[PDB]
RNA sequence: CCCCGCGGACGCUACGCCGCGACGAGUAGGAGGGCCGCUGCGGUGAGCCUUGAAGCCUAGGGCGCGGGCCCGGGUGGAGCCG
RNA sequence: GAGGCCACGCGCGCGUCCCCCGAAGAGGGGGACGGCGGAGCGAGCGCACGGGGUCGGCGGCGACGUCGGCU
RNA sequence: CCCCCCCGGCAGCAGCACUCGCCGAAUCCCGGGGCCGAGGGAGCGAGACCCGUCGCCGCGCUCUCCCCCCUCGGGGGGGCC
């Protein structure tokens, strides 16, 4: 037996979007490669947005 | 596992092969003047014994 | 461009190969000159002794700072400072072992854990064998075996430490870099004493073996690895 | 091109040599020894002949496919060991030299003790406890299945024939060419002859060795016994 | 400038495939997955079926960690399943 | 001056140190070290304690009696 | 028999006369028994074509020349400044 603790080893995240759009699913696939296939870090903030839910897309006003 | 197999060992360090080297080479030196004093000593022992 | 790219291929390689030819040999002299103070060291001790007993004085020598620490109990019923202490000596499970560096603030450390772990002071062997037979290190987080010089190089690297024999020097002697050292190392994974224990719940000195025996530690280690 | 040179490096230890790298530098006089600067044909022509079928054909070797599996098996990685068994290391007790006593452990000559000749190339022992003594032919076994006693006999000098090899020993087989489904019995050939090169070898060494197994009283006799296990006796006591 | 050869395995249901490391007790309770199961509806299988459906029986052959499922034999006699 | 070790081995020029004569202790002639200086390339066989097993080893037995089936 | 000698000499030496230790950068060689064999496209090279005998690591020989010792070209050694 090891001592540690199991309640904090599953990490709760969007791993993929929970809609289906396909059309979602798709611009996920291209930003898929394209944050694993470049250094910039742009696309892997735009990649885990696309996963998030609507209350954690906000709109954004034109003002 | 090094310790064991040697060239895993060599590998890692390759400087274990001249002080592996040189420790046979010592040891075999050591055991020829072992070998050699302690007959020098039973022919002493044979001589001084049949001396006549 | 066919012949070009060829050349500059083959000119890639071969500068690629005499950069690894020339590392090479700077492990391989390191080891030689690692080996040259190591027995320096050893014959000093046995010099500094032998002139204080000509004088009829005493030599005493320099109180160890490395320590190699086995946990020796398992993980029901322990109290929550020793609970503590264990994890931040990286001993979360029986028969694992770690180097700890000695001073006032880690042995007051090891005395609370004194009933649950067996330590001591290893020497150049006992180091040789746990790193070379159960040296892992730590990479990325990984539990990664020490099967090649590049692995220690490109975590330890920055430090100077790039071979096994780095990494060994600088456990033994506790140099700058220790704690750098001996994070990278996984603590070691030990088998079970073979031979057995006298008894695992008293202390080294009242005929067990949990606290400190000084240098009989290497005897344990001999039959736990 | 040169003369092959022998390794001018003596092995002390398997896998260490005797001399460093610069004490072998200078013993292959690499000093001077320095280099810096200075196929089979897959199509055949052939000539065709005939009349208006032009000049020759550009015939091919190794025609491609004519049919491909539905599906392939992906090639193995590499291994760096694993050497066939003809080019294994072969390894002989050190009880067993050439003259001793042997006694067999299984097969029909379970028990019997037979001389050693010599190890072949495969590592099976050759033996002959002589035809004449036990009924043991020039006879191939297994170092492994044979205890080996104490008492020998000088073979040196004798000249035990060069065909005698593992081919030599090699059983033979007759089944099954032209003959798919039985519905005649092949029962026939069942019958091993003993060759008369056999016998004319068997004579050979025989006739050579005999003389030196009655130059020590009862061996003969010995040999001509089989060993057993009586019920007092127990086999890790005893010095064989 | 490839060419005496005109040639060169597999893959990537991306909700897929592959690699490495650590870990695995569990009541009350919570969550996920279920190509687990039942009934009915929209689609779909140019699905199955009197040359034998459902159901039932079975010292028959198997698959799955499991829930369960497939196939053989018998009985049955008109419907049934993915 | 009658052994052991070296993971020491191309030149040219530059530097540092040591040696000689040193006719200003100038100026040249020699050794050792160098991490210094603008200019491309070794190949060809093998053996293996070398990124997880192979044999380019072999034997016996098989139809109304036996062979295999951990269920 | 014990102690001190004015002082010892020789061998061996934690002894292969099994009195009493701690060790191995001051440590190497060899053997035996048991269990196991997971993985499966490693080719910067020819532009691969018989199934990549490949990478890292440790070595041997040749592209120099003399000898030495056995076999009858083959095998084993000393090197060669
Ligand atoms: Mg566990
Ligand atoms: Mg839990
Ligand atoms: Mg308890
Ligand atoms: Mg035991
Ligand atoms: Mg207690
Ligand atoms: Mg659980
Ligand atoms: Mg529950
Ligand atoms: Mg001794
Ligand atoms: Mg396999």
């Amino acid at each position: 037996g090891v001592d540690i603790r199991h309640n904090k080893d599953r990490k709760v995240r969007r791993k993929e979007p929970k809609s289906q759009d396909i059309y979602l699913r798709l611009l996920v696939k291209l930003y898929r490669f394209l944050a694993r296939r470049t250094n910039s870090t742009f696309n892997q903030v735009v990649l885990k947005r696309l996963f998030m839910s609507r209350t954690n897309r906000p709109p954004l006003s034109l003002s | 596992n090094p310790l064991k197999n040697l060239r895993i060992m060599l590998k890692l360090n390759p400087y274990a092969k001249t002080m592996r080297r040189n420790t046979i080479l010592r040891q075999a030196r050591n055991h020829k003047l072992r070998v050699d004093k302690a007959a020098a000593a039973a022919a002493a022992l044979q001589a001084k014994s049949d001396e006549k | 461009n066919f012949a070009e790219l060829k050349i500059k291929r083959l000119r890639k390689k071969f500068a690629q190969k005499m950069l690894r030819k020339a590392r090479r040999k700077l492990i391989y002299e390191k080891a030689k000159h690692y080996h040259k103070e190591y027995r320096q060291m050893y014959r000093t001790e046995i010099r500094m002794a032998r002139m204080a007993r000509k004088a009829g004085n005493f030599y005493v020598p320099a109180e160890p700072k490395l320590a190699f620490v086995i946990r020796i109990r398992g993980i029901n019923g322990v109290s929550p400072k020793v609970r503590k202490v264990l994890q931040l000596l990286r001993l979360r499970q029986i028969f694992n072992g770690t180097f700890v560096k000695l001073n006032k603030a880690s042995i007051n450390m090891l005395r609370i854990v004194e009933p649950y772990i067996a330590w001591g002071y290893p020497n150049l062997k006992s180091v040789n064998e746990l790193i070379y037979k159960r040296g892992y290190g730590k990479i990325n987080k990984k539990r990664i075996a020490l099967t090649d010089n590049a692995l220690i190089a490109r975590s330890l690297g920055k430090y100077g430490i790039i071979c096994m024999e780095d990494l060994i020097h600088e456990i033994y002697t506790v140099g700058k870099r220790f704690k750098e050292a001996n994070n990278f190392l996984w603590p070691f994974k030990l088998s079970s004493p073979r031979g057995g224990m006298k008894k695992k719940t008293t202390h080294f000195v009242e005929g067990g073996d949990a606290g400190n025996r000084e240098d009989q530690i290497n005897r344990l280690i001999r039959r736990m690895n | 091109k040169g003369k092959p040179h022998c390794s001018r490096n003596p092995v002390l230890v398997r896998g260490i040599g005797r001399y460093s790298r610069s004490a072998m530098y200078s013993r292959k006089a690499m000093y001077k020894r320095k280099y810096s600067a200075a196929k089979v044909l897959a199509t055949v022509t052939k000539p065709v002949g005939g009349d208006k079928n032009g000049g020759t054909r550009v015939v091919k070797l190794r025609k491609m496919p004519r049919y491909y599996p539905t599906e392939d098996v992906p090639r193995k990685l590499l291994s760096h060991g694993k050497k066939p068994f003809s080019q294994h290391v072969r390894k002989l007790r050190a009880s067993i030299t050439p003259g001793t006593i042997l006694i067999i452990l299984t097969g029909r000559h379970r028990g019997k003790r037979v001389v050693f000749l010599k190890q072949l190339a495969s590592g099976l022992l050759l033996v002959t406890g002589p035809l004449v003594l036990n009924r043991v032919p020039l006879r191939r076994t297994h170092q492994k299945f044979v205890i080996a006693t104490s008492t020998k006999i000088d073979i040196s000098n004798v000249k035990i024939p060069k065909h005698l090899t593992d081919a030599y020993f090699k059983k033979k087989k007759l089944r099954k060419p032209r003959h798919q489904e039985g519905e005649i019995f092949d029962t026939e050939k069942e019958k091993y002859e003993i060759t008369e090169q056999r016998k004319i070898d068997q004579k050979a060494v025989d006739s050579q060795i005999l003389p030196k197994i009655k130059a020590i009283p009862q061996l003969q006799g010995y040999l001509r016994s089989v060993f057993a296990l009586t019920n007092g006796i127990y086999p890790h006591k005893l010095v064989f």
